């Protein structure tokens, strides 16, 4: 999920 | 010499993060992807909205364009990813196999086939034609965050979280080489036009151009803020050579690919850029960004 | 379906007859040529005059907006092109090589380019930074009545007096294909919005829809009349999907445009309806008519 | 130009 930090 | 890039159009409409926008490769299309789970599809010149395209049950982290500007496909959290008639908006096929979410995705430039990473740590290869899978790589060992094939698909490069990038051969899907000082997680990878060289980002802030015939790291490419998220990069081509990356800082960054040198950043957006892309023609660049931005901006530079 | 549109604004000024009109890109503006010499911009939604444009020396018989909604480039009797600054009226370029009237223009797509066509027989595609010819085609035996580039920039299609409509590659200047000896001249051509059709002017009352990859009339509109002058027809695709032109005997027609048959009849001009035009986004229409009447009427619809 | 017949 490219939107989602770490 | 260094570019000027001017803001021409902000493009407003997802709303959610927007995680993926590409230039068709005839010029006249920009198709950005959203965690909002639709594509948009946009005129690259004047910026007029041109359609919604939906189906995706989940988010959708990538996006990407047939050679011949007439098919999308997309990745996404449901697992799936889905092949697109852009002038009709119909699901043509929907491509499953994945076991986690799907998180890029690319033709290959004969356009019969896709090229996948996904979340559950592998790369597949799919029949653009029928929709089935035709090879599944066990390709990395964490989330796969990117792939793409070479300038005549006889190559794929794919990169993860573990910290490498990999280089496999199409047609067997046997591995030809992996690039590896250390291993900070790796964001992104890409051939360059010509196939000869991989540009890498890694979560250390950095980005790293590769010969890939010797495996050694020609330039690196710092000053952006990339720690935490896989923000694309690109080659700019058609006037003055660069790299160009979006970053954490809320900047687009271009950099003389020659000499290293920050030679451009683009103010505007007001969340992370995650995306940005290279007109095929122009001197055209689109830029977009996370939930509290949701836009996309298009640019222009006299070189 | 049918369309209503009803005339919502005259526009008076033209000291002439008025031979073009078409809507900025951005939907904001309508622009005016006339045999007055002049360009005038008008407010598209409320109808209000902005601007005039001066500095041709006679007669202009078209005009053609940037896709950036910036620049405008004019056609005019005294052999040249000018390309302008639309936000302080001042003339960027002069375009000179044409031998005779100047007769018609376009941007590309990418707006890079200018294609023009003239009395002089030739087509000739320019560059919009230097304003410098770069290809001169010979592309008729006769009077060059319309050129128009398609939604990617990568073809040109023209129409002459000597009944021919050729289609050339922007590229190399290389002639792609001929739809034909007479040939009822043919008096305008332009791309439908996805590339694939043409729609085709000939001066014998007919308008007809051409499918480009195979050569082969599909639709064919008539009930209008179009006998003497080269009147601009439109796509118009905001609501219902229309043919829209001018008439010689001072109506706006309006087609289905799949069934073929008029679906409304504009009234209120006073002499030859000598151009159309569709806004980009609302069902607005543009006409503009000849000597007797000088005006440009705003036509609005609910579809 | 294009406001004249023929």
């Amino acid at each position: 999920c490219r939107t989602l930090p770490f | 010499v260094k570019p000027n890039y001017a803001l021409k159009f902000t493009l407003a409409g997802h709303t959610k993060a927007v995680s993926s926008v590409k230039f068709s490769p005839n010029g006249e299309w920009l198709a950005s992807s959203s965690a909002d789970k639709l594509i948009k599809i946009w005129g690259a010149y004047d910026g007029k909205f041109e359609k919604t395209i939906s189906g995706h049950k989940l988010g959708i982290s990538d996006v990407a364009w047939s050679s011949d500007s007439n098919l999308l496909v997309s990745a996404s959290d449901d697992k799936t990813l889905k092949i697109w008639d852009v002038s009709s908006g119909k699901c043509l096929k929907t491509l499953k196999g994945h076991s986690n979410y799907v998180f890029c995705c690319n033709f290959n430039p004969q356009s019969n086939l896709i090229v996948s990473g996904s979340f559950d740590e592998s790369v597949r290869i799919w029949d653009v034609k029928t929709g089935k899978c035709l090879k599944t790589l066990p390709a990395h060992s964490d989330p796969v965050s990117a792939v793409h094939f070479n300038r005549d698909g006889s190559l794929i490069v794919s990169s993860s979280y573990d910290g490498l990038c990999r280089i496999w051969d199409t047609a067997s899907g046997q591995c030809l080489k992996t690039l590896i000082d250390d291993n900070p997680p790796v964001s992104f990878v890409k051939f360059s036009p010509n196939g000869k060289y991989i540009l890498a980002a890694t979560l250390d802030n950095t980005l790293k151009l590769w010969d890939y015939s010797k495996g050694k790291c020609l330039k690196t490419y710092t000053g952006h803020k990339n720690e935490k998220y896989c923000i694309f990069a690109n080659f700019s081509v058609t006037g003055g050579k660069w790299i160009v990356s979006g970053s954490e800082d809320n900047l687009v960054y271009i950099w003389n690919l020659q000499t290293k040198e920050i030679v451009q950043k683009l103010q505007g957006h007001t969340d992370v850029v995650i995306s940005t892309a290279c007109h095929p023609t122009e001197n055209i660049i689109a830029s977009a960004a996370l939930e509290n931005d949701k836009t996309i901006k298009l640019w222009k530079s006299d070189c």
